[PDB]
RNA sequence: AUUCCGGUUGAUCCUGCCGGAGGCCACUGCUAUGGGGGUCCGACUAAGCCAUGCGAGUCAAGGGGGCGUCCCUUCUGGGACGCCACCGGCGGACGGCUCAGUAACACGUCGGUAACCUACCCUCGGGAGGGGGAUAACCCCGGGAAACUGGGGCUAAUCCCCCAUAGGCCUGGGGUACUGGAAGGUCCCCAGGCCGAAAGGGAGCCGUAAGGCCCGCCCGAGGAUGCGGCGGCGGCCGAUUAGGUAGUUGGUGGGGUAACGGCCCACCAAGCCGAAGAUCGGUACGGGCCGUGAGAGCGGGAGCCCGGAGAUGGACACUGAGACACGGGUCCAGGCCCUACGGGGCGCAGCAGGCGCGAAACCUCCGCAAUGCGGGAAACCGCGACGGGGGGACCCCCAGUGCCGUGCCUCUGGCACGGCUUUUCCGGAGUGUAAAAAGCUCCGGGAAUAAGGGCUGGGCAAGGCCGGUGGCAGCCGCCGCGGUAAUACCGGCGGCCCGAGUGGUGGCCACUAUUAUUGGGCCUAAAGCGGCCGUAGCCGGGCCCGUAAGUCCCUGGCGAAAUCCCACGGCUCAACCGUGGG
């Protein structure tokens, strides 16, 4: 499961930063798109305009921490938000 | 080069090893010896820091000055005494200090040609 | 810069009073090397060093540090809650081999023997407060005491395990 | 130190102690000088002949002294053409 | 051997003022020179990245100062090496806020909010007087910016005396004199983040500056140096000091 | 954590010396060092010598261009994009690398400039006019093997150049305000002279336009960054080195410098240093520190940070704000590569690899990111900085190589029976590349699946029997064993100690009160000179008055970080990191 621990807001650059935790007691580390796909629904967020950055696998824990961004706009986040965690979120070839 | 630095001997007299070589910031430059002649001939010279300073390598005038405070524009005919050295004054040479013969008279130069360009005296 | 090593050598390697004694002492508690034993005794000895400097100290930072000192003493589970500094010099290196994790977990019954424990806590069959430890060198606070609990995701978690029946059998037994 | 040795020396132990102690003399690659090293083991001098690279430390004696029944000698071979003495004293390796 | 002006500053020789993380790396930014001191002041950089979390990777936060979001005494400072000083006022209209630039007990810098009504006013210490020609009176103050005067209103000021100044305009509001029992916040040495009242100026020669002695709201009376007196009200802050 | 013990004697006690017993730093045998996390590796000899690759570039918003593409319209064509290269704005005086010199105001501390400088940065007051001129690129042709290099056509700006005024400088006279403890400086008036500014802009909105918004220029006064110079004190060895110094030491007057000064020069004087050791030599970057010790102390400055010095040796310039400038230039010495012999190029004590050297130290690795620097209004670009990644028995932290019931014995443990986990490994899933890798974190398959070094007579006390060797072979840090029965040499067995490390060697502190102030001896063990006199030095009776130099208590600034002690928080814990106190 998920739960938040925190969802800030950088309104210099319009975005929503989001901490949370995941729950996974036995079963591997979630792959990218499942936690987006499943983080997208209890905020009410465009998915493009999200992006996930790291999803920290704990030792010996069944808890991975995870950070997250979420923009407002498609062109604030070519503008700032660099090419390669775009590819890694595969929102950019 | 001219290097204006550490004197080789110490104070007591032992003699100094150099452990490093000259550095332009401490080297100086030529003399000027100003001397006397029909027209100003005057040198600037780019220094430290990319300041400027102008040089005079021949004189033709002179600002003389009344003990009041009135300034006379005066060519200079020759030099009488030179108390920085004696072959100075017989070689016309002009430096802050000497006696000069002017066409007012005696005066004594108040001001540096080498630095300031120009030389100042007063009327005695 | 170089770190150092945590633990003080004997100053002579065969006397045989020492030799015999931590001979029992590792026959006891089965450690691995004598290292281990030295790196109590160095964490035992550095306890008393600074109780001992401290008890002839004279100054607020003096009587601060000693506060400290007597807090995390008591937070080990090394002393009574009335303990005092005068006490601190009694304390032996065996009421720190019992705090050892090792120990505890043998003491809580769910090991029939020492070096079973110790199988238990590398394989990560054991947890403390939710998060896993491998090492049985650690040393284990008072307040975690009551929350030294089988790992969830371990086969001994379930009370199904046969080796967990023997288990049982010795606690009881 | 790396050396070359020369020839075979053996020599008496001090009295009372009496036996043949097997030696080798050598020319320091370094510098050239010329310098006697023990050999230990058992049939050690077997295995070394003339013209022979080999590496050589001091002795361990007090001050880094002599040791025991040999005199003045100041050092012992370790190894022979880069192979260490004391596996061909036991035999493990072989000589180049 | 080195042959000139430095261009690099590594993290470990940082100033002791900054709460920054020092073995994580090896680089920091050089602050280039400016109104306040190397040892009175922070690239606004770090203060983007750390003081707030609104940029965590220097390029991003360069991209924000690059949008001109942010505005230090009324003005918008493009330079990410900008020296932002002691009672500076950074204000953010984006998301109306605004903080006070003022050193710690320990003697580190922290962002003290303040209220936005505050934000337009800046003290000013009278840190020397000259003529230009003219017969016209140059203020220095201590964070570097001057300010001309007339000759008649040459005694208004003195050194040691702090001007509310109105940053957004440039307007002299006004002038708290440096007198027996003002009211005064420190700036440096052991005690600073200290604020009380004076008692008494010691007239040192020697090459040794005036030692003020400052009376603390509870009445414990300590000892520090004129220039690390700062002047803040006759006898009440005029400032919301911690 | 303040520890001894063996060896001089037929036997005993002293003396003193030596040897074992510990930590740290270099080399190496054997054995592995599987797993991970922090930390290091030409680390002392040759700062001796190199093929090679890279490392320092960015500018289209100064300007003119040429090439090509797009689109439109096209007799004229504009804009946009990229390439090229140009004067031109900046940088290549930082950062990277090393310890020869240097015994020094090189350096640590505190002061110290009123005797300096200062581009890019900040603030404040003012200014930004007129006029002229140049040549790249491109086109026509050229040489030489090259390196490199010719002429003609025309061309650009914030390029160059003259003037306008301010402004810069120096002097005399006369005053008044600021700064400051201080001095004199600065402020103003008058008088005399030389020197002596600018730059506009790519685009877009409004305005016909000018103009405003944005960027950029210059003068003046401050600040700030970095740097220049002056000073008390601190910090080696030698007396089989005792006298030393001539611009030597000071004074007058000047010179040159950014700046004060013997830095220089002309003159005038006879100083100044040395037994609380100059001079000379030997030795050597200085500090934060580190190893050891119970501590007093002893020893050392390799690895990071700060300061200093160098670019094979010497020596000398230009550009410049900043230089005598690792990746810019000139000669000499030196050794090397090319060459029509005319000519040419030289420096891996920058990173990756090599030669030499020697006991003795890694890849001709990838991205411009993380952090930072140069550029530019911005986007963004380069970096052998960095980042990671590689080999390595560097330092430190953890951890494993099976667990349990059970019969017998080797009943210390082993052997077999039963059950139990999967250490490592394989496939997938998250970081991850700011592109791999990193092999970390979880899932699934599932294995009993990696352990050696030294020692066994005693000092160390601890580890004992059998076979062989016979004063040979050999062992051995000291005693000492061995001439035929050796618990002491070699093999086995047995055992002891440590442990993924152990052994051998070398150097440093403890051991050592064998360097002794704490804390040593000098009648017999080595150590009091044959005796006396006395200079400096050291140690000196009591009482009264003063002082506060020492001595002590309180108080401000300062002794920067990292390392160190402690509590807390994060990394599974630890080490490491952060916050807070010393």
């Amino acid at each position: 499961e998920i739960r938040i621990k925190e969802i800030k807001e950088n309104k210099l650059i319009g975005r929503k930063e989001i901490y949370f935790e995941i729950y996974h007691p036995g079963e591997p580390t979630p792959s990218r798109k499942d936690v987006k796909g499943k983080l997208v629904a209890m905020l009410d967020l465009n998915p493009e305009t999200t992006v996930i950055q790291y999803i920290r696998s704990y030792f010996g824990s069944y808890i991975s921490k995870g950070y997250a961004k979420a923009y407002d706009s498609k062109e604030r986040m070519l503008y700032i938000e660099p090419e390669y965690i775009l590819i890694r979120d595969g929102l950019i070839e | 080069a001219i290097w204006q630095g550490r004197s080789l001997k110490k104070p007591s007299g032992g003699r100094i090893v150099l452990a490093r070589k000259k550095r332009k910031r401490e080297l100086g430059r030529e003399p000027s010896n100003t001397r006397v002649a029909e027209q100003d001939k005057r040198k600037i010279i780019r220094t430290y820091g990319g300041n400027r300073k102008v040089r005079l390598t021949a004189a033709a005038y002179a600002n003389v000055f009344d003990k009041s405070g009135k300034g006379r524009k005066v060519r200079i005919i020759r030099v009488i005494e030179n108390p920085a050295n004696r072959q100075f004054a017989r070689r016309n040479i002009i430096t802050k200090g000497a006696i000069i013969e002017t066409e007012i008279g005696k005066a004594k130069v108040t001001s540096r040609p080498g630095q300031d360009g120009v030389v100042n005296a007063i009327l005695l | 810069k170089r770190q150092r090593k945590k633990y003080e050598t004997p100053p002579h390697p065969w006397i045989k009073e020492r030799l015999d004694r931590e001979r029992v002492l590792m026959d006891k508690y089965e450690l691995k090397n004598k290292k281990e034993l030295w790196k109590h005794e160095t964490q035992l000895k550095n306890f008393r060093r600074r109780a001992r400097r401290l008890l002839a100290a004279r100054g607020k930072q003096a009587e601060i540090e000693r506060e400290q000192l007597l807090a995390r003493l008591k937070r080990l589970g090394l002393l009574p809650e009335d303990a005092v500094l005068d006490d601190v010099l009694s304390l032996t290196i065996e009421d720190i081999l019992e705090r050892r994790l090792q120990t505890i977990v043998y003491k809580k019954g769910l090991a029939r023997t020492m070096r079973q424990a110790r199988q238990l806590i590398v394989h990560g069959h054991i947890e403390v407060n939710g998060q896993i430890i491998r090492s049985p060198s650690y040393l284990v606070l008072k307040e975690e005491e009551d929350t030294i609990t089988y790992a969830r995701t371990s086969p001994f978690a379930n009370p199904q395990h046969p080796e967990r029946m023997m288990i049982e059998k010795a606690k009881q037994g | 130190a790396r050396g070359i040795v020369l020839e075979k020396i053996a020599v008496e132990a001090k009295q009372p102690n009496s036996g043949m102690r097997k030696a080798v003399r050598v020319q320091l690659i370094k510098n050239g000088k010329v310098v006697t090293a023990f050999c230990p083991g058992d049939g050690a001098i077997k295995f070394i002949d003339e013209h022979d690279e080999v590496i050589i430390e001091g002795i361990g004696g007090p001050k880094g002294g002599s040791m025991g029944d040999i005199p003045g000698i100041r050092y012992k071979v370790v190894k022979v053409n880069r192979v260490s003495l004391k596996e061909l004293v036991k035999g493990r390796k072989e000589k180049p | 051997a080195r042959k000139g002006p430095k261009r690099h500053l590594k993290r470990l020789a940082a100033p002791t003022s900054w709460y920054i993380e020092r073995k994580a790396y090896k680089w920091a930014v050089r602050p280039r020179p400016g109104p306040h001191n190397m040892r009175t002041s922070i690239p606004l950089l770090y203060i983007v990245r750390d003081y707030l979390g609104y940029a965590k990777t220097a390029r991003e936060a360069r991209k924000i100062l690059n949008e001109g979001k942010f505005l230090v005494d009324g003005r918008v400072r493009k330079d990410y090496k900008f020296p932002v000083g002691i009672m500076d006022v950074v204000s953010i209209p984006e998301t109306g806020e605004h903080y006070r630039v003022l050193p710690n007990r320990i003697g580190k810098l922290i962002l003290h909010p303040i209220s936005e009504d505050e934000a337009f006013i800046k003290p000013l210490r009278i840190r020397n007087k000259r003529m230009i020609k003219g017969a016209r009176v140059q203020l220095n103050f201590h964070d570097g910016t001057n300010h001309i005067v007339s000759i008649a209103e040459k005694d208004n000021y003195f050194t040691s005396y702090t001007v509310l100044m109105k940053v957004p305009e440039r307007e002299i509001l006004e002038v708290l004199p440096f007198e027996k029992g003002a009211y005064v916040f420190v700036t440096q040495g052991k005690n600073v983040a200290r604020k009380g009242r004076i008692v008494e100026i010691k007239r040192f020669p020697m090459g040794w500056p005036d030692v003020v002695t400052i009376e603390d709201e509870e009445g414990e009376l300590f000892d520090t140096l004129k220039e690390y007196a700062f002047v803040v009200g006759t006898d009440k802050p005029k400032i919301s000091l911690p």
